[PDB]
């Protein structure tokens, strides 16, 4: 359906094994409909965000 | 288990009748959807 999350995973004590594969999670800009195929409704705030 | 969870294991002893001095063992674990029969690798005791 086109909708991005991250994957997590986990060792068998419990124990967070990785995140991302290891990336940082950095989100798409909230407002700008350049980079999201939903853009949110910020109202005149930056789109950027 | 690795979790913390506990299982009951049942061990079955059953005595050899055609080798006098022999005993046969078996191991089955017990989780919520029955009593599962538990394999041993290298066992030389076989059932059909």
């Amino acid at each position: 359906t086109g909708h991005v999350g991250h994957t997590m995973k986990f060792n068998n004590d419990g124990t967070l094994a990785s995140l991302n594969n290891g990336q940082p999670i950095t989100s798409v800009a909230l407002g700008d409909p350049a980079t999201n195929t939903t853009p949110v409704d910020m109202n005149g705030a930056d789109p950027a965000q | 288990d690795s979790m913390g969870q506990s299982y009951k294991l049942t061990t079955y002893y059953l005595k050899d009748q055609t080798q006098p001095n022999t005993w046969n063992t078996y191991y089955t674990v017990t989780d919520k959807e029955g009593e599962k029969p538990l394999n041993v690798a290298a066992g030389d005791a076989q059932t059909p």
